[PDB]
């Protein structure tokens, strides 16, 4: 393996054809046998789909792989949420006021 | 009942169907389900495949028809490099 | 706190220059290495020697990605081996790195 | 590839050509007389350790594999950055297919080149997927593959 | 956009029944706006008692109340003028002011 090995995260809708989000993840040497944290935010759309997936891929190595189905089954999505407040157009407050 | 696997077997009517309403959507999405060990074209690999065989599902997109895992004697067959690259061409990768 | 850059225009005399230069610093402790691999195995490797000996080409592949960039403040001398190569057409990577 | 703009394919070599071009795995929509198809077959037969024999053949072949590595992975980043997935699976996969010398559907304990080939070759003839090879013990696997 | 020909004597209500159902607060928000709209030192004291008895609802008519502050006034004062001698009085009053002989303009032709 080296001092690092390359790993390509890419999360992707249903028909796996629109990459949401890629980023490159080195898992370094020092830092194997322990878990990363790896926070992204990926966007959702108005025909909310039933999955996306996580391919976790190599950058170096064949058949190196691992999918996961983030399902959005159970997934409440929340409220779109009501309109901000309007600046109405107040002739502007004297300190008279 | 039917046992002719033909294409005109005995006793068969358009009556046995009737078409039914379908329709197409842009407004909601569905998903597929593949095989979990294996994938799902057995084509090319007919005799690994029973009528009887067990499998597992796998929340997946499925692979097209000539995905290179769905033909592997195409791939796999080929006779290993045994005394080869010795009257190679040299070059240099210099870049990597 | 420093590193050398030692560019020569072939890859066996690359991977020569290296045990040549392994050996000579080696009371030094000077680690001399070649330039290969992948962009992570070349920055790595970058971060880890101070003879670094290397193509024209992968030296500019590695300026041109930037995977020297932390340590071009080190590098104080690069050395030009077989600088008649401007006159090959490897000539702009070399025109290029200077 | 404009890199390749030079590479023409001549008839001293056609023969030999076309007995790649019935054995690379991925089919070829160009006529073997035009350059690129040419190029097609001799980066499928680098991938698929096929022994070529013309010098000429040979020396082109190394050029397109040694060219294919940069030019797959700028293929794979500009698809990448443009956020085509499937095209990015396949682009990644021909970059790891380049580099390795190997077609993905070969047994990935090619990739560790410390194994004998006949072992290996066992274990692509007894074709069961590799994730099974997991769960075994190494009493379980050395009597899968005998 | 708004024209002294478009104001009658109940454009005013008119253009308050489009927040109030009933009519008779509707006439009284009317009216409340037409002393509003009278008695008011300048500007924004006039439409901050506007937006005081309308809400921070209804902007859009108070700024066009705002906007058009005299126009609207006048031209409701004269088209409600019940008398005839309240009519030339009020265009009288009118033709004092270039900006209401403008509206008073407006009006005829």
């Amino acid at each position: 393996h080296g001092s690092s090995e390359a790993f390509w995260i890419l999360v992707e809708d249903v028909d796996s054809e629109v990459i949401l989000h890629h980023e490159y993840f080195l898992l370094k040497a020092k830092y194997a046998q322990d878990e990363h944290l790896i926070t992204f935010f990926v966007p959702v759309f108005e025909p909310l789909p039933p999955q996306y997936f996580i391919r976790v891929v190599s950058d170096r190595w064949l058949s190196c792989e691992t999918q996961l189905p983030v399902s959005f089954r159970h997934l409440i999505l929340p409220e779109k949420y009501p309109p901000p407040t309007e600046l109405l157009d107040l002739q502007p407050l004297p300190v008279s006021a | 009942q039917n046992t002719d696997k033909g294409n005109n077997p005995k006793g068969y009517l358009p009556s046995h169907y009737e078409r039914v309403q379908m329709l197409l959507s842009d407004r909601f999405l569905g998903f597929f389900m593949v095989p979990a060990q294996s994938s799902w074209n057995y084509n090319f690999m007919g005799v690994r495949h029973d009528p009887n065989m067990k499998y597992e599902l796998q929340l997946a997109n499925p692979k097209e028809f000539y995905h290179e895992v769905h033909r592997p004697s195409h791939f796999l067959n080929f006779a290993l490099l045994q005394e080869g690259e010795v009257y190679s061409a040299d070059r240099e990768d210099l870049y990597a | 706190d420093f590193k050398i850059i030692y560019i020569a225009p072939m890859r066996s005399l690359v991977q020569e220059m290296v045990g040549s230069f392994g050996k000579r610093l080696a009371t030094y402790g000077i680690t001399v290495a070649e330039l290969t691999g992948d962009h992570q195995l070349c920055k790595e490797e970058i971060s880890a020697t101070q003879i670094i000996v290397c193509t024209p080409e992968k030296w500019d592949i590695i300026t041109r990605k930037g995977g020297e960039r932390t340590y071009t403040q080190l590098v104080r001398l690069i050395i030009l081996d077989e600088i008649h190569l401007l006159h090959d057409d490897r000539g702009p990577v070399l025109e290029a790195l200077v | 590839s404009s890199e390749f703009k030079n590479i023409t394919v001549r008839e001293e070599e056609k023969l030999e050509l076309q007995k790649l071009l019935e054995r690379v795995p991925i089919p070829v929509k160009e006529s073997i007389e035009e350059p690129s198809a040419k190029i097609n077959v001799l980066l499928q037969a680098f991938i698929s350790q096929l022994k070529l024999e013309g010098f000429a053949l040979m020396a082109d072949m190394v050029y397109v594999t040694q060219s294919a590595g940069r030019l797959m992975r700028a293929i794979f980043e500009i698809v990448l950055n443009r956020g085509w997935a499937q095209l990015t699976d396949k682009t990644l996969n021909l970059c790891k297919m380049i580099d390795k010398r190997m077609w993905q559907s070969m047994c990935p304990l090619r990739q560790f080149r410390k194994l004998p080939e006949e072992v290996v070759k066992k274990i692509e003839k007894k074709n069961f997927p590799f994730e099974r090879l997991y769960d075994l013990n190494h009493n379980e696997i050395g009597e899968l593959i005998r | 956009d708004l024209h002294p020909r478009d104001i009658d004597a109940f454009w005013l209500q008119r253009q308050l029944s489009r927040f109030y159902d009933d009519a008779i607060v509707s006439q009284k928000k009317a009216d409340e706006v037409l002393e509003i709209l009278k008695t008011a030192s300048d500007d924004r004291e006039c439409e901050n008692q506007l937006v005081l008895l309308l809400g921070f609802n209804t902007f859009d008519f108070i700024k066009v109340l705002r906007q058009h502050r005299m126009m609207i006034l006048y031209c409701t004062l004269l088209a409600s003028a019940q008398s005839e001698a309240e009519k030339e009085r009020i265009m009288g009053k009118m033709e004092a002011d270039p900006e209401l002989s403008k509206f008073l303009y407006q009006l005829h032709e």
